[PDB]
């Protein structure tokens, strides 16, 4: 519906080669940068702490983010907690 | 905050035309100064020898 | 007779006065890499042919 995607010449138009999406590119460059480090890293010796590059799963975290926002900081009760008690001795006038 | 470089390989084989090619293309492509850059030194050497 | 110090008798609280080198150590957080054999990293260009 957008006036921008309009044709009214065929000099535009060819043909579909391949799609391409948001988190398919997020993941693809995350591996893309992962896999660098790893192969320049096994092609030559190095002396460093131990860390394993792994990929994790970005939709995933997106939703937990997502329902992170529905969590409530607060409760709704119809009495408060018992601040104060008391221990009653042999005495009858002093608790 | 994404610069490209030029990758080699001793298993690829190609037609030198394929890079003379990609000599003219890469210019036309990218840019390589005044505000910012899509490519490394190195990398606008190799087009500018291509 | 040789000159050099080999034995000494010393005190208890002598013993850590051997301390006057200056020593330089990296941090475990960065690494040390051995890039001598990039340096034949390379692949020949051919030239057109017929």
């Amino acid at each position: 519906q957008r006036p921008e995607r309009i044709k009214t010449t065929p000099y535009l138009e060819g043909d579909v080669l391949s799609s391409d999406s948001g988190p398919l590119l997020s993941v693809f460059a995350l591996q893309e940068i992962m896999q660098k480090v790893r192969q320049v890293q096994a092609d030559y010796m190095t002396a460093t702490r131990e860390v394993d590059f792994t990929v994790p799963d970005v939709q995933k975290i997106l939703d937990d983010i997502k329902a992170l926002a529905a969590e409530q900081v607060y409760k709704i009760v119809k009495v408060p907690s018992i601040s104060f008690r008391h221990i009653v001795m042999q005495s009858r006038d002093r608790v | 905050q994404i610069i490209l470089d030029l990758k080699i390989d001793p298993g690829e084989r190609m037609d030198p035309a394929v890079r003379m090619v990609a000599g003219v293309v890469g210019h036309l492509l990218f840019t390589a100064g005044g505000r910012f850059t899509n490519l490394t030194q190195n990398m606008a050497r190799q087009l500018d020898i291509a | 007779f040789i000159n050099k110090r080999i034995v000494e008798r010393v005190r208890v609280g002598q013993i850590l006065a051997v301390l006057n080198r200056r020593f330089v150590a990296y941090k475990g957080k960065m690494r040390i890499m051995d890039i001598t054999q990039s340096l034949k990293m390379g692949t020949k260009l051919a030239a057109p042919t017929v």
